[PDB]
């Protein structure tokens, strides 16, 4: 059949489950969408289904598929994401607010059928409740970064970190460390990849017809890093 | 490592009902699918139905539509496969199956597709 980057030639449905639990306070998250990776576009749309989001939007970008990447010709060879499909992979993630919590995260990335699902578990602790997270001071927008991918020789994967830029009501910025591991779920050969990066857009937006509270995201991704 | 345990065979006079429920426990990877075979004593491993974990969409084999009833437990790793107008060539052992690696396309029904395997409840059939 298909089988790696063959998935991805057109429009793909996404799904996005996620189970919280910052200092405490506990909530879930549903997101639906669709990622074209021939343009390196990732459109979706996310809904608190339990009540209200206990933490700013902005910081779980990050969290809620670079297998969507738009890798140029010349570097497909090193598109980790895709070679693991359709059996999925591993995300776990460690998040560095500075002078504030941490978020620690865990997701499987993985097709289900006619959709790629992305189920994650998020667990925060060590935040101020009044500090920038929660006390909702985060603007509701996002900048743009350099995804730095590195293949992970001890495992059969990849190490990923960045950091971004989330930032404040009163004109300041809110650094996050980003701490990134991606390990494959079959048992079949991946692609390791050379030393490269993945340059990321984002622009969060709202539906106007919508009465919840939720997020609308669009991302742009295209990987970059080498040279013919 | 992870385990499948099986339970709710038995014993049952034709047209009866039994229930089968097997619960997956550890592993490091989430539910994809679940599924139920069947084996008879020098016979062939036959499908009898599956279900997947997201959509919770059920497919049956030819013999068992309308019979019999595959569902989830609040996705709790648990899966229930009713039995109903039971009868005598319906006895076997039968085994649940396990799927947690993702997939594109429609749930197959071969044993390879499932990685892994209860050890097998025992269903009898009988006046
Ligand atoms: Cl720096
Ligand atoms: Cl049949
Ligand atoms: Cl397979
Ligand atoms: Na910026």
């Amino acid at each position: 059949a298909s089988k790696g980057e063959e998935l991805f030639t057109g429009v793909v449905p996404i799904l996005v489950e996620l189970d919280g639990d910052v200092n405490g306070h506990k909530f879930s998250v549903s997101g639906e969408g669709e990622g074209d990776a021939t343009y390196g576009k990732l459109t979706l749309k996310f809904i608190c289904t339990t009540g209200k989001l206990p933490v700013p939007w902005p910081t779980l970008v990050t969290t809620f598929v670079q297998c969507f990447a738009r890798y140029p010709d010349h570097m497909k060879q090193h598109d980790f994401f895709k070679s693991a499909m359709p059996e999925g992979y591993v995300q776990e993630r460690t998040i560095f607010f500075k002078d504030d919590g941490n978020y620690k995260t865990r997701a499987e990335v993985k097709f289900e059928g006619d959709t790629l699902v992305n189920r994650i578990e998020l667990k925060g602790i060590d935040f101020k409740e009044d500090g920038n997270i929660l006390g909702h001071k985060l603007e509701y927008n996002y900048n743009s970064h350099n995804v730095y991918i590195m293949a992970d020789k001890q495992k059969n994967g990849i190490k990923v970190n960045f950091k971004i830029r989330h930032n404040i009501e009163d004109g300041s910025v809110h650094l996050a460390d980003h701490y990134q591991q991606n390990t494959p779920i079959g048992d079949g050969p991946v692609l390791l990849p050379d030393n490269h990066y993945l340059s990321t857009q984002s622009a969060l937006s709202k539906d106007p017809n919508e009465k919840r509270d939720h997020m609308v995201l669009l991302e742009f991704v295209t990987a970059a890093g080498i040279t013919h | 490592d992870v385990q499948l345990v099986e339970s709710g065979g038995g014993l049952v006079q034709p047209g009866g009902s039994l229930r089968l429920s097997c619960e997956a426990s550890g592993g490091a990877f989430s539910t994809v699918a679940m599924g139920w075979f069947r084996q008879a004593p020098g016979k062939e491993r036959e499908f009898v139905g599956a279900i997947t974990w997201t959509a919770g969409s059920t497919y049956y084999a030819d013999s068992a539509k309308g019979r019999f009833t595959i569902s989830r437990d609040n996705a709790k790793n648990t899966v229930h496969l009713q039995m109903n107008s039971l009868k005598p060539e319906d006895t076997a052992v039968y085994y649940c199956a396990q799927r947690v690696r993702g997939f594109f396309g429609p749930l197959r029904t071969t044993p390879s597709w499932y990685e892994y395997w209860g050890q097998g409840t025992q269903v009898t059939v009988s006046g």
